[PDB]
């Protein structure tokens, strides 16, 4: 039987809670992974940490989409990352598709993870998510987006930011290089530069993880006849396209 | 740190269950029994303990059946033995009612075995304090098969729990030893008689009665059946010849 | 404290109740790999039957999922055979429900979550057991994915658990580098096996008779485990390589 | 419908007509009715086909998960699996099962399972609303341990006059026949039976 | 069993306090400051962000100030995602009394359905509290403008001007100090700017770093969150920046 | 007896050049006694309106249940609905109750704020979008409501026309139906401005 | 309605007329009945209206989601399956009459699927009321091996007949092609046989034709 | 010692602590024997006073007409199990119209009290019961532990000093069982038998119940100065 019905996260008497601190912990040694927002896309970029060579890398994606136009990335525990974006999948159609025709806006699935979140930190026999997530999303009242969550279940919009290892160091590069004019062509090179700090072994397509929210993708749409239907404005990059941008550094 | 043994389904460093361990404690405590697989059936056995002249003799008996092709006995908290037949017999009634067919040994085994496992899993039970060999005939022939505390079963030639567990076990594999065209039913009987008598020495101290039963595939056709009677003297007898 | 003995955070971010059934996965003292051909996946596994009373056939760390998936567990067999069962449940009720055979790397991600599941509520413990499904999938070819107690699973060109793991895996490392592809360039898979067993015994370094191994192929539609006599025809067709 | 299943020397062959009707309209008239639940376990459906075909799956599922946990079911758990899924089931359910397999203990099996949710085993067995006009001949032309060439015409003659005297059977005449040699195919065309 | 581990969040210490109300509430104490002001014309609700960045967007940023419903807003301070939580079931609470009466609900009931909800944590479920505390400012006809605090003892009181968070007591002697009643609703946002610029932990007070909302007069309530350029503006014009 | 047509009325939209209308009539009875002249069976929530026909009760449970479902929208949102989000809305609460149907017939009117799109639509008592850019009707009579607009529409009238248009549409129907009429409300809407006019019409 | 599909050389077609009737009243003269359950899974419905939008909406949802967690290209048998089990499940009262079709990695593939939950497969199917003339139609003119224009012509004949010769039928002609390989081209009134005629006047009023009583601005900011 | 928290817990050597716990709250119950030959069984019980003012607690408990009871420990458990008993025999009665076999009753005991020693929450049984009954296979004496152990005996004894009582009888073995069809001799030797169990007391009619079964005699309880006659 299941006789843990009480909270596992609890006040200590300096009023932090212990295991949503512990969480944070276990997410700052997670690998490098950041967000930068441009004018015309948001870009996500993670190293692709593989164990073993003989791992094939292709499955262990770190980058998964949400929604046609919005995507994830996370630094932590990858599991619990997994069984995340799952969720988010599933209450984006079940809390709004089902309800609204459309998909959900940035703002609101990055809530509905974050009140998944939540509940990890305050129901019973339960520990809270070992992972930050980076939200990069696209809708039609609010642009583009770029939203950081917690294990506490606290988000929050960046310009640009970055979580795990190199958080620190990384969050200053970007601080020191973004600004409000900036492209995604430049946002994309700017994560490249940020990412080549982060990463100390092999820096090519393979090795690292990079999409974008960023235009329409008719092609990748795979049917034509609905002048409504734009595409998905959700990519992920190549490892071809992105050996093409860094060659040119 | 420690308190690791202080909770069931906890892992200790070494990645160890001390729960499942100290049941296997409580299960070495227990009376001796065995289990031989002959060339068409099974042979259990099983050493009672007469505390007293007060227990009325040939009745408390111990060897349990499922359905009626299952024989199932335990060494170590003889009710939870009982509690993990009642469960088999739910199994088998079951597998009878969906599929028609009465449930094959391996079959019974695997459900007998994801219980006892599935009490290893959680903080709120207590491991099975017994280790049990059953088994019997189904369409694939004989099977014996023995299961442990933690959830872990095998299939055996022979096998062997309790205190006496040691001397039957080395008896036993002479028997694999001596003969490997196996043995016939009633020579299995026999033997188990033997062997439950050489292994009350470890309990030398109370006097016991032995208790054997059988499923062969030509002498009780299939069925499960208590020796009783000319049978049981038999062997009684060729265990008193076969201790002096 | 109590930290380390439910699936909650240490101070440092750590799961030790996980960590603690990653060890438990090496108690059996077995090793196994897997590696794919062509069109076919292999797994070689150690077969220890200590005790002379055990019925060698009944002992077994291969699992036959469905028709198509293989599985071998690196770990206890109480817990082996819960998540065989449990696999042998979801691959049935995805063929139902979806009206196709269930992938190997789909049942290795539902493997994967249950176990997470089972990392981030407290009230069930973690299964010390290492899953290593192996196909031919209809839309990947040859494919092995594993799982641990973590719920992490990834899949592999090839792979090796248990406590000789390292040795295997740096033996197949250097032929792959050699060899430049990511698979056995064989079209028969009883040569796939065949090289499979002639690896493990040059990076384990002892010779194995047909009683001391377990082998599972997988082909296009279809997952058998070899006898102790098909197991012979592989080593005595080692002898003239 | 018209369905049966004829038990013969080397196995069993297993014979449906392909007529689905919504009334006096042939909604299908190549309908396969002869389904596969395992390897060499099939049946013949008739009756509701969304009923025929929810039970039919069911089974298949269970057979599934039964092989994979203690290896290939016999003919007659399959009709277990059947009987208890029509007869549990018998206040929401309009299906006539015929199961039919074969192992190498017991050769070819047939077992009906009717309206209610009984089962009957039998040498051969015929149901379909089309069966209603042939017992008197299948039951005066079946013979036991027939060769496959005599089991065939003697279920294509059978389906022939039911497809002939029954409005709600027609189409083509489909076979499936298992034995060691595995799982046969047959197919035969109106203008192949209808001169018969 | 599990007993051993149960933390027992619900239970008295033995001088009559709950362990886990006092731990959030020194929780809280350590959140940015929030501070509410009831002019006899208006209410006004400011907050000071304790994330701040140069990359952190404020323009889509919403952590200290919450719209209820169109008459009634909150100051958070404590743990947002259990502010989000309470703010969602308080939204619900209060579209059910409007479906269910026609008539927008008092501002004190719906503070005290909230802070029923918080309480309901520190007596039964064995679950931690709420680490959020609340400054509510709404409107009604029966009362006028009300001003509100909830904590998560569960308990809820009135005030004419109160903080939360950082630094409530310096905040509180302030505004005991240059606090009148017939001020009006202008007075009140520069009395709310002054005590968080004098009470803030960082250098200068920016708009970056600040929340801000009024509920004010047409014959009707308006209810404006102050965006950046807004904030800006009143900062430059109750004179704490220049430009 | 037939809940739809216990207490009548009648509602219909169309669409203009830059424009939408939306008439609704204003009986409300009991079989042959009427009742109420002011049952007004248009709402708005925001700058989408919605009109709904069928069983009073029916009706006035809707209005609040989308009152409640765009307040909060607005507030996790912080933007108004819009018509064609609005309409998807409606659709899934119809068929939330599948097979305890409200016995209703809604109606959605309204210009897109950011398209500047007109839009109308409607729906069953189960929630079936029907997307028609010219006309939608619904009601006691409805079958009149269909003749009248399928005789007067022309597409892309101004706001003065397609209101004398839209009115004749519902003064005609109403006449000829013994449950609806005693009164009726048409709304004028553009993107910027909304117009509502109270039609003298038989008292009958 | 009239809803046929049939499969070609490399592929699958399906189409539907755009006639939405409530017993004698056409309440839409263009409902767009061919229903996206994945990028190259489409469905024609027939029957209740909102049981049509509704089961494929909620089964191509399910679908979406499935291929997310499985990462491969949805299959239509899934689709089927799932549908066959929603509709038997609710033993018809879900009066959806389906005909699925679509492409996924394992081929080109057409079912149809009725209310009850009963599937079946053919190389050419039709639902509806329009059903037996389409149906006439297919089994008039449908060979084995047909090209993409040749099924086209095929379906829109179909429909064509459906739409003349059943009420329940008319408007336009909508079309959905699936090749191997190809995206889906969905081809919103592929024909529109009846267009209004020009009418004989306008009925244009007068402004002041209709007598106001009271006029309100109404505030919706 | 940390292993007697509970009932889920093992201790080290294998033994669960509370069940022992259990056992010994039997073992300061009053004294009760059970007896039995090869047409009747009797259950002589020395039931406990609290005082001088107060009464002998209840000590027999009837189950059918042909089983009953005695009692060691706590009152209420073997109320619980009693209740229990009853409910199994009417099943028996009402179902297959068939009296329920006293080795049947033993085991659905045996497992009733072993539901209770595995899973947390909750306590194994305190008390101890002699079983008497007279079924289809004759005379039936039963010995019951809350550790579920239930064991059929000639005779046996519960509660405080019945080693007494128990040796006793296992001297008086081949005298007592063969007392067929004479109840007065049975119920004698078992009210020898518990005084055997008698340290600084002597029974009276206040303090002796007594309890008899057989062959044509349903299940009787004697109270009072029906036991006078025994003493
Ligand atoms: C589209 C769904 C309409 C339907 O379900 N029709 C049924 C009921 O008539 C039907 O076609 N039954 C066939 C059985 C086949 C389908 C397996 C049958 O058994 C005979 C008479 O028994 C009639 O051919
Ligand atoms: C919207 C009014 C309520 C409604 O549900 N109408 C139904 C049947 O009255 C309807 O329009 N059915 C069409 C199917 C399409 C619309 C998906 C159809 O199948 C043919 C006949 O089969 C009728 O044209
Ligand atoms: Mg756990
Ligand atoms: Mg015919
Ligand atoms: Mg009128
Ligand atoms: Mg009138
Ligand atoms: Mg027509």
């Amino acid at each position: 039987t299941d006789r843990y019905s009480f909270s596992l996260t609890t006040f200590s008497p300096s009023g932090k809670l212990g295991q949503i601190d512990y969480a944070l912990t276990a997410v700052k040694q997670g690998v490098t992974s950041l967000g930068i927002k441009a004018t015309n896309g948001v870009v996500i970029a993670t190293e692709k940490k593989s164990s073993s060579p003989l791992a094939m890398s292709e499955t262990l994606s770190k980058v998964s989409l949400l929604t046609p136009d919005i995507g994830a990335v996370y630094s932590g525990m990858g599991p619990d990352y997994r069984v995340l974006v799952d969720k988010s999948r599933k209450v984006a159609h079940t809390s709004y598709k089902r309800i609204y025709g459309e998909y959900p806006p940035t703002k609101l699935l990055v809530s509905e993870v974050a009140k998944i979140m939540q509940e990890a930190t305050q129901s019973g026999g339960v520990r809270p998510f070992g992972v930050s997530l980076l939200i990069a999303g696209h809708d039609e009242f609010n642009g583009f987006s770029l939203y950081q969550v917690d294990p506490s279940g606290s988000y929050f919009p960046w310009k640009a930011t970055a979580i795990g290892k190199g958080s620190v160091a990384a969050k200053t590069f970007l601080e020191k290089r973004w600004n409000d004019e900036l492209e995604l062509e430049d946002a994309i090179h700017i994560a490249l530069l940020t990412l080549k700090e982060s990463v100390e072994g092999e820096f090519n397509g393979d090795t690292i993880e990079l999409a974008i929210i960023g235009d329409e993708n008719p092609d990748l749409l795979g049917y034509t006849g609905i002048p409504t239907d734009k595409g998905p404005r959700f990519r992920k990059l190549t490892s071809q396209e992105i050996n093409d941008r860094l060659e040119a550094l | 740190g420690t308190g690791y043994d202080l909770s069931n389904s906890v892992f200790s460093p070494d990645g160890r269950n001390f729960q499942v361990e100290y049941a296997v404690k409580a299960v070495e405590n227990g009376t001796t029994s065995i289990g031989i697989k002959c060339n068409d059936g099974v042979v259990f056995a099983v050493e009672k303990l007469i505390t007293s002249k007060l227990l009325v003799p040939q009745k408390n008996v111990k060897i349990q059946v499922v359905d009626r092709h299952i024989g199932c006995v335990y060494s170590g908290l003889i009710p939870d033995g009982r509690h993990l037949v009642n469960r088999g017999r739910e199994e088998a009634a079951s597998f009878k009612k969906l599929y028609k067919t009465p449930i094959p040994i391996p079959a019974f085994a695997d459900r007998l075995g994801q219980y006892v496992q599935a009490h290893t899993l959680y903080n709120s039970v207590r491991p099975f304090g017994v280790s049990t060999i059953f088994g019997g005939v189904d369409k694939n022939g004989a099977h014996l098969y023995m299961l442990e505390p933690s959830g872990s079963y095998w299939g055996y030639k022979g096998a062997a729990t309790g205190k006496g567990r040691q001397s039957a076990k080395a008896e036993l594999e002479k028997l694999v030893d001596h003969h490997p065209e196996g043995l016939s039913a009633r020579e299995a009987v026999k033997q188990a008689a033997k062997i439950i008598y050489l292994a009350h020495e470890d309990n030398k101290e109370k006097d016991f009665e032995l208790e054997i039963s059988w499923c062969s595939l030509s002498e009780t056709n299939g069925l499960h059946k208590f020796v009783k009677g000319d049978l049981l003297q038999e062997a009684i007898d060729f265990a008193q010849k076969e201790i002096n | 404290g109590y930290d380390r003995h439910i699936t909650i955070f240490s101070p440092e971010g750590r799961l030790y109740q996980v960590e603690y059934a990653f060890k438990a996965t090496n108690q059996t003292n077995i090793n196994s790999l897997a590696v794919r051909g062509k069109d076919c996946t292999v797994v070689i596994s150690q077969k220890k039957v200590p005790d002379k009373l055990l019925d060698p056939t009944t002992v077994s760390y291969i699992f036959c999922i469905s028709r198509t998936i293989g599985m071998v567990v690196n770990g206890p067999i109480p817990d082996a055979r819960n998540a065989a069962l449990r696999a042998k449940a979801e691959a049935a009720e995805f063929r139902y429900k979806y009206g196709y055979d269930m992938p190997c790397d789909v049942l290795a991600k539902r493997m994967a979550n249950l176990s997470q599941i089972y990392t981030q509520r407290a009230y069930m413990r973690p299964l010390g057991v290492i899953l290593t499904f192996v196909s031919v999938d209809e839309e990947l070819g040859p494919s092995i994915y594993k799982t641990d107690p973590a719920g992490y699973y990834v899949g592999y060109k090839a792979t090796a658990t248990g406590p000789k793991q390292q040795e295997i895996t740096t033996n197949l490392e250097n032929h792959f580098k050699k060899s430049k592809i990511d698979h056995i360039n064989e079209e028969s898979w009883e040569k796939v096996v065949e090289f499979a067993i002639t690896h493990m015994i040059d990076a384990l370094g002892t010779e194995f008779s047909k009683n001391d191994l377990e082998v599972g192929v997988a082909t296009k539609d279809k997952f058998f485990t070899l006898s102790a006599e098909n197991i012979e025809e592989r080593l005595v067709a080692i002898a003239e390589q | 419908t018209s369905i049966m299943a004829v038990t013969f020397k080397d196995g069993v062959i297993l014979g449906a007509d392909s007529r689905t009707t919504t009334g006096a309209y042939i909604a299908n008239r190549v309908t396969d009715k002869l389904t596969r639940v395992h390897d060499k376990i099939w049946c013949c459906r008739s009756g509701s086909a969304a009923d025929t075909q929810a039970i039919a799956d069911i089974v298949q599922y269970h057979l599934e998960l039964y092989t994979s946990q203690y290896g290939t079911p016999s003919t007659e758990t399959a009709a277990s699996v059947f009987k208890e899924l029509c007869y549990e089931n018998k206040d929401n359910l309009t299906a006539g099962i015929i199961v039919a397999g074969y192992d190498d203990k017991n050769k070819g099996e047939v077992y009906t399972i009717p309206l209610g949710g009984s089962v009957h085993k039998l040498p051969y067995a015929i149901a379909g609303s089309g069966s209603t006009f042939i017992y008197g001949y299948c039951d005066k032309n079946f013979r036991e341990n027939m060769s496959k060439e005599e089991t065939v015409d003697f279920i294509k003659h059978s389906l022939s006059q039911a497809i002939k005297w029954d409005g709600s059977s027609g189409g083509v005449i489909r076979m499936v026949v298992l034995t060691a040699a595995g799982v046969e195919r047959l197919i035969f065309y109106p203008d192949e039976y209808e001169q018969l | 069993g599990s007993r051993r581990y149960d933390s027992r969040t619900t239970i008295f210490s033995p001088e009559g306090r709950l362990y886990q109300v006092e731990y959030a509430l020194e929780s809280i104490s350590h959140a940015g400051t929030a501070i509410g002001i009831m002019a006899s014309d208006g209410i006004v609700l400011a907050a000071e962000r304790k994330v701040t960045s140069t990359l952190l967007e404020q323009d889509t940023s919403t952590e200290k100030l919450y719209k209820l419903n169109d008459k009634i807003a909150v100051a958070v301070a404590g743990l947002t995602a259990d502010a989000e939580i309470l703010i969602n079931t308080a939204r619900i609470h209060a579209q059910n009394y409007l479906k269910t009466y026609n008539e927008d609900i008092p501002v004190e009931i719906l503070v005290r359905r909230l802070s029923d909800i918080k309480q309901g944590y520190t007596q039964h479920g064995g679950l931690r509290p709420f680490g959020v505390s609340f400054i509510y400012a709404g409107y009604d006809d029966r009362y006028g403008y009300q001003l509100y605090t909830s904590n998560p003892s569960g308990n809820y009181t009135g005030w004419k001007a109160i903080s939360v968070g950082a630094n409530t007591s310096a905040a509180q002697t302030l505004l005991q100090m240059d606090y009148k009643d017939d001020m009006k609703v202008d007075d009140a946002i520069e009395l709310a700017l002054k005590t968080l610029s004098k009470t803030t932990d960082s250098s200068a007070l920016t708009y970056d770093r600040l929340e801000f909302a009024t509920i004010r007069k047409d014959g009707e309530v308006y209810q404006k969150i102050f965006k950046p350029q807004e904030i800006k503006d009143i900062l430059v014009k109750t004179g704490i920046t220049k430009k | 007896s037939d809940p739809s047509s216990i207490n009548g009325g009648i509602v219909v939209a169309m669409t203009g050049k830059d424009c939408v209308a939306i008439a609704c009539d204003l009986r409300l009875g009991s079989q042959s006694l009427g009742v109420s002249n002011k049952f007004e069976k248009i709402f708005h929530y925001g700058h989408v309106f919605l009109g709904i026909t069928g069983l009073a009760t029916d009706v006035t449970t809707l209005n609040e249940m989308f009152r409640y479902k765009t307040n909060l929208y607005k507030l996790k949102e912080e933007r108004a609905i819009e018509p064609e989000t609005f309409t998807q809305l409606v659709s899934s609460s119809l068929y939330e109750r599948r097979f305890g149907p409200y016995f209703v017939g809604p109606v959605v009117a309204g210009i897109n704020s950011k398209s500047g799109k007109p839009f109308i639509a409607g729906f069953d008592l189960i929630g079936c979008i029907d997307e028609a850019k010219d006309f939608i009707v619904s009601g006691t009579a409805s079958d009149q409501l269909f003749g009248m607009c399928e005789s007067l529409y022309e597409p892309n009238l101004e706001p003065e026309d397609l209101f004398e248009t839209i009115s004749q549409a519902l003064l005609n129907a109403a006449d000829r139906d013994a449950l609806s009429g005693w009164g009726a409300v048409v709304y004028i809407i553009k993107k910027d401005e909304v117009v509502k006019r109270y039609l003298k019409m038989r008292q009958d | 309605t009239t809803i046929v599909g049939v499969k070609f050389n490399n592929g699958v077609v399906i189409a539907a007329d755009t006639r939405s009737t409530q017993g004698p009243i056409v309440a839409d003269k263009n409902c767009a009945k061919l229903h996206r359950i994945s990028p190259k899974i489409w469905c024609a419905g027939a029957g209740t209206a909102a049981d049509t939008e509704a089961v494929t909406q909620l089964i191509g949802s399910n679908i979406e989601l499935h291929s997310l967690y499985t990462s491969r290209e949805p299959r239509v048998v899934s689709a089927l399956q799932m549908l066959k089990q929603h509709l038997f499940k609710y033993q018809g009262h879900i009066g959806a009459y389906l005909i699925v079709a679509g492409v996924d990695p394992t081929g080109s593939h057409l079912f149809s699927i009725h209310a009850h939950g009963s599937t079946d497969v053919g190389y050419y199917l039709s639902l509806g009321s329009g059903s037996l003339a389409a149906m006439a139609v297919l089994e008039s003119h449908w060979k084995q091996d047909l090209t993409k224009e040749e099924a086209i012509k095929l379906a829109s004949d179909a429909i064509q007949a459906g739409i003349w010769n059943d009420l329940g039928s008319g408007s336009n002609v909508d079309v959905c092609v699936m090749e191997i390989g190809k995206d889906a081209e969905y081809l919103r009134n592929y024909l529109t046989p009846n267009v209004r005629e020009e009418k004989q006047k306008s009925y244009k009023f007068p402004r002041g034709t209709t007598a106001v009583l009271k006029e309100s601005i109404v505030n919706i900011c | 010692n940390n292993y007697d928290g509970d009932t889920v817990t093992f201790s080290p050597t294998g033994r669960l602590f509370q069940v022992e716990y259990a056992l010994e709250a039997i073992k300061q119950g009053s004294v009760t024997v059970g007896l039995r030959s090869n047409t009747h069984a009797v259950l002589v019980a020395l039931k406990r006073n609290a005082d001088e003012l107060s009464s002998y607690q209840k000590k027999i408990i009837k189950c059918d007409e042909h089983m009953g009871l005695s009692l060691a420990g706590l009152a209420p458990d073997a109320r619980v199990l009693s209740n229990y008993l009853r409910q199994q025999c009417n099943y028996s009665s009402l179902v297959f119209n068939r009296k329920l076999a006293v080795e049947r009753a033993g085991h659905l005991l045996c497992d009733k009290a072993q539901k209770n020693t595995q899973s947390y929450g909750g306590r194994p049984y305190g008390v101890g019961l002699l079983i008497i009954g007279y079924d289809k296979s004759g005379a039936h004496l039963l010995e019951f532990q809350p550790s579920g152990n239930v064991t059929e005996l000639y005779g046996t004894a519960i509660g405080a000093r019945s080693q007494g009582a128990k040796t006793y009888l296992e001297r008086t073995l081949d005298t007592f069982i063969k007392i067929d069809g004479n109840p007065d001799e049975l119920i004698k030797a078992g009210v020898e038998a518990i005084s055997q169990s008698l340290r600084d007391e002597s029974l009276t009619v206040d303090n002796l119940s007594i309890a008899i079964v057989g062959k044509d005699t349903p299940f009787t309880i004697y109270d009072g100065e029906a036991v006078a006659k025994y003493i």
